[PDB]
């Protein structure tokens, strides 16, 4: 029962999965080979982490995933790595051909050629769930996968499953690692047509992860490698209330519900503090007060914004490890009498906490230290918006003079589905003001 | 009380099955849009290379009719 | 996946054979078609350009085509000559004349059937192929016209893959031969209708770097060969080693084609054979180092890839290349945001330490074709040679269309660099 279901999509998608997957099994207690010594329930079991994997008979613990991208040569990594026994061969599933940094090709030309496989296969898990809660769909905006393949997989899942929940974890994209100039054509396509069918997306802003590797970490140019195991501590952070129990713990619906006034406005800021090296945290035990105090820093933000111009409608903290409600609460109280918290007139101000008493791990060879207590801020600030004007500006450089429209208008796509996703995103903006503005 | 409850739930089903038969109607109506352009693309690439050959032959004619 | 090669005439077999031996040494293969390299690195990519057969051995994906049987003997006596599939070979008896209408309508098409045969074959055996590259002269008569003609030909029978050219471009600098501007106007008027991406190899350029850089008093078809496969190796070498950015045609071209018909690229090289990571990057973007004659500060970028080859700082790397767009921004469209990709790659060519290869879509490539037509045009308005042209069935408009489609290219290069934001 609540078992979730993750799809990674396209080569930032699966390669995140990677990164959660390797980290879930580390905090769980799995084994490489899906083996778990501690749980005694042979087969089965109503366990939390049992939201995340199922099991065989065999005591295989196994993740309740699918990946997918339309070239074989990141998931062929997984079918040969470290975690290959992990997961069944039809749980990773690829084409021969990718979709060339445009969304046309994947959600059109190519996609449609995988897809009925695809959803037979997510199907497949569907069947072994007891009480399926939704499905988590990892991807960037900026590949022709993880922006056309998603958007085409979330309208067929939205035909497929109803009103099932769907969550997204969205890799916004920085020029220090893109490889696309077309990128924020692929960004508005997908944001547009995937909009109606997620009820929540958590946007990672490569150049913040980037900025926070190079700063926090000392590490002087990021690779995906190092940006994922930070993101995958952070995905970690928001998805620990479904993996595991405990009094103190609230499940991430009970944040959604405060997260999402509006349908359309569903998209939450993370900030995770500490990020510091084992060099850095040694000998230096970063209280409850100090790592809260850090979530209001824009500099420790996923995605590159300014709270502080804009107004809150939520904030939520999510704190794992050696973590008790009075210093929390006072810490809280601190923060309050010192910073530019300003909310909305038509939203309550206080802060929902929820605390997961495991705590924080970290892969062996990685950047971060090992912690006694982290946390994860998810806030509803209209600031997030700022993120979509950068993309629109950009969009819009390019459109005006229709640069490399051809390569979309040659996969089948016409203007028009260029001016009607700009113009969703153009509403977006202005929705993100209207809730900003005071009530009459 | 009851009668409101029942058009309460019946209201809530609606309008999930008209967002599921909305989604699939807009699906099919995209996807098959894009195949007929990208088809007449293709097809008009094909034309204008058959004219080059059509146009090809009418030059090794004349150099027949030349001779 | 696979790429598929084709070389045509004297100029494509030629520097088509330099391509092969330069990359075969690369990928540790050597003139047998065994594999004894070192790294892996070698071999995961090893597909894209080459079959692997019986015994280990690995056979160029490779069809050597020419309607001179001449150069198809010296090919086999190349010392990776031995390496290619003697069925790949396919040579007519006649020779081109250096006459375009010969190799496009009558000699050549009486040839080409026989070529597209080995393409389908070699098309038919792979997994998943991604277009084909083809190695040829504008300025002959082979290259050009049947090339041309090939072009359009695969494109009727793979209209959805990528078809990419090298295509050396003529200069009187080095060749005589005085009807070679009509070779290669009637030549452009096909590639800006049938490719979708072409490396605009200029002989002008060669010579040039060949004589003032290199100072070489005398340049030789050797000479000007050595900076083309330089070039070739670091255009492509993104397409045979694993990595993030342009790493097959289609990306390539999704990442510098911005409008059809404005594919014609100013490939770069640095160093120059009188080395840090600053010079490398300040000399790529000079003029001195252009494939093309043309100077990059007489019109803008619409899109740059970059290539870094060798052990070096990637961080360092990041910051020059930060630096020269920002020190260099007039010459960058505005109206295309972060235009300008980079790559680096562990593996340096042979003989360097490091090396920087450049792609750039300029709209200042239209100093090349203006050119030409300065050329064209002299010799048109007196119909001068006219006759070997019209003798194989060519009309005078054909010519008029040719020279028009060219001249629109200028205006259409002009009008974006003239285009603004705002
Ligand atoms: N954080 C992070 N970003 C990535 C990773 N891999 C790719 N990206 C980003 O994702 C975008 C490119 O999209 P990809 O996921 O590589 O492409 P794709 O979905 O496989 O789509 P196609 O290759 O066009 O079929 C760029 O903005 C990259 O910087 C990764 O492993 N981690
Ligand atoms: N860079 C270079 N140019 C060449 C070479 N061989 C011929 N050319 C040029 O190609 C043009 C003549 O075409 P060519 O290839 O010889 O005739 P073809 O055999 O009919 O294709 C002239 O402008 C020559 O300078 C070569 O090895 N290198
Ligand atoms: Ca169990
Ligand atoms: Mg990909
Ligand atoms: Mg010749
Ligand atoms: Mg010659």
């Amino acid at each position: 029962m609540r078992e979730c279901i993750s799809i990674h999509v396209g080569q930032a998608g699966v390669q995140i999965g990677n990164a959660c997957w390797e980290l879930y099994c580390l905090e769980h207690g799995i084994q490489p080979d899906g083996q778990m010594p501690s749980d005694k329930t042979i087969g089965g079991g109503d366990d939390s982490f049992n939201t995340f994997f199922s099991e065989t008979g065999a005591g295989k613990h196994v993740p309740r995933a699918v990946f997918v991208d339309l070239e074989p040569t990141v998931i062929d990594e997984v079918r040969t790595g470290t975690y290959r026994q992990l997961f069944h061969p039809e749980q990773l599933i690829t084409g021969k051909e990718d979709a060339a940094n445009n969304y046309a090709r994947g959600h059109y030309t190519i996609g449609k050629e995988i897809i009925d496989l695809v959803l037979d296969r997510i199907r497949k898990l569907a069947d072994q769930c007891t009480g399926l809660q939704g499905f988590l769909v990892f991807h960037s905006f900026g590949g022709g996968t993880g922006s056309g393949f998603t958007s085409l997989l979330m309208e067929r899942l939205s035909v497929d499953y109803g009103k099932k929940s769907k969550l997204e974890f969205s890799i916004y994209p920085a020029p220090q690692v893109s490889t696309a100039v077309v990128e924020p054509y692929n960004s508005i396509l997908t944001t547009h047509t995937t909009l109606e069918h997620s009820d929540c997306a958590f946007m990672v802003d490569n150049e913040a992860i980037y900025d926070i590797c190079r700063r926090n970490l000392d590490i002087e140019r990021p690779t995906y490698t190092n940006l994922n195991r930070l993101i995958s501590q952070i995905v970690s952070s928001i998805t620990a209330s479904l993996r595991f129990d405990g009094a103190l713990n609230v499940d991430l619906t009970e944040f959604q519900t405060n997260l999402v006034p509006y349908p359309r406005i569903h998209f939450p800021l993370a900030t995770y503090a500490p990020v510091i090296s084992a060099e850095k945290a040694y000998h230096e035990q970063l209280s409850v007060a100090e790592i809260t105090n850090a979530c209001f820093e824009p500099a420790n933000q996923m995605v590159k914004c300014d709270p502080r111009h804009g107004k809150y409608m939520a904030c939520c903290l999510l704190y794992r490890g050696d973590v008790v409600p009075k210093d929390v609460n006072a810490a809280i109280a601190t923060i309050k009498t010192k910073r530019s918290i300003q909310f909305v007139d038509w939203c309550p101000t206080g802060f929902k906490v929820g605390i997961n008493y495991q705590p924080p791990t970290v892969v062996p060879g990685g950047d971060l230290a090992k912690v006694q207590r982290a946390v994860c801020m998810l806030s509803n600030t209209t600031a997030i918006a700022e993120a979509w004007a950068r993309l629109d500006h950009k969009f819009d450089l390019m459109y005006a003079k229709r640069a490399f429209v051809h390569w979309y208008v040659g996969e089948g796509m016409e203007e028009g589905e260029f001016s009607e996703a700009r113009e969703d995103m153009a509403a977006l903006e202005k929705d993100y003001e209207e809730v900003g503005v005071d009530s009459v | 009380k009851r009668e409101h409850e029942r058009e309460v739930i019946q209201k809530a089903i609606e309008e999930n099955n008209n967002f599921i038969k909305m989604a699939k109607e807009k699906l099919a109506q995209k996807m098959e849009s894009n195949k007929e352009n990208r088809e007449a693309h293709l097809a008009a690439m094909l034309e204008r290379l058959q004219e080059k050959d059509k146009h090809a032959e009418e030059v090794r004619k004349n150099k027949e009719l030349k001779e | 996946r696979e790429i598929v090669h084709i070389q045509a005439g004297q100029c494509g077999n030629q520097i088509g054979a330099k391509f092969w031996e330069v990359i075969s040494d690369e990928h540790g293969i050597d003139p047998t078609g065994s594999y004894h390299g070192d790294s892996d690195l070698q071999l995961e990519r090893i597909n894209v350009y080459y079959n692997e057969a019986t015994g280990n051995k690995y056979v160029p994906r490779a069809i050597l085509v020419d309607l001179e049987p001449g150069t198809m003997d010296s090919v086999r006596s190349g010392p990776f000559g031995q390496i290619f599939r003697p069925d790949n070979f396919v040579f007519g008896q006649s020779g081109a004349g250096n006459n375009w209408a010969k190799g496009h309508y009558t000699e050549g098409a009486e040839l080409v059937d026989s070529v597209l045969d080995v393409v389908r074959k070699e098309s038919e055996s792979c997994d998943c192929l991604q277009g084909f590259q083809l190695t040829h002269s504008l300025g002959g008569g082979t290259g050009s016209g049947m090339g041309t003609l090939l072009i359009s030909k695969i494109r009727e029978e793979y209209p959805d893959r990528i078809m990419n050219t090298f295509s050396v471009m003529p200069s009187p600098k080095v060749s005589d031969t005085v009807v070679e501007p009509y070779n290669a106007t009637l030549s452009v008027h096909q590639l800006v209708e049938n490719t979708d991406e072409t490396y605009c190899i200029d002989n002008e350029a060669l010579y040039d770097i060949c004589f003032r850089t290199l100072k070489l008093t005398t340049p030789t078809y050797g000479d000007l060969n050595h900076l083309v496969s330089a070039t070739m190796s670091g255009v492509t070498t993104c397409l045979r080693f694993p990595g993030q950015l342009n790493a097959d045609l289609r990306k390539l071209a999704v990442n510098m084609v911005p409008f059809p018909r404005l594919h014609f690229f100013m490939p770069g090289f640095a160093p120059l054979t009188s080395l840090t990571v600053p010079e490398l990057t300040q000399q790529m973007f000079d003029s001195k180092n252009m494939m093309a004659a043309c100077d990059p500060r007489h019109g803008r970028y619409l899109t740059v890839a970059a290539i870094f080859r060798g052990r070096m700082s990637m961080k360092e790397v990041d910051e020059q290349m930060l630096n020269v767009q920002n020190k260099n921004s007039s010459y960058f469209v505005e109206w295309i945001p972060n235009n300008v990709k980079t790559a680096v790659c562990d593996i340096p060519p042979r003989g360097l330490k490091m090396s920087a290869t450049f792609i750039g879509n300029s709209t200042a490539i239209q100093e090349l074709f203006k050119r030409i037509s300065e050329q064209f045009t002299a010799m048109f308005r007196r119909k001068a040679f006219l006759h070997w042209y019209t003798g194989e069935g060519m009309d005078e408009m054909e010519f008029t269309e040719a020279e028009s489609n060219m001249n629109d290219l200028v205006s259409e290069y002009q009008q974006y660099q003239d285009a603004t934001a705002d």
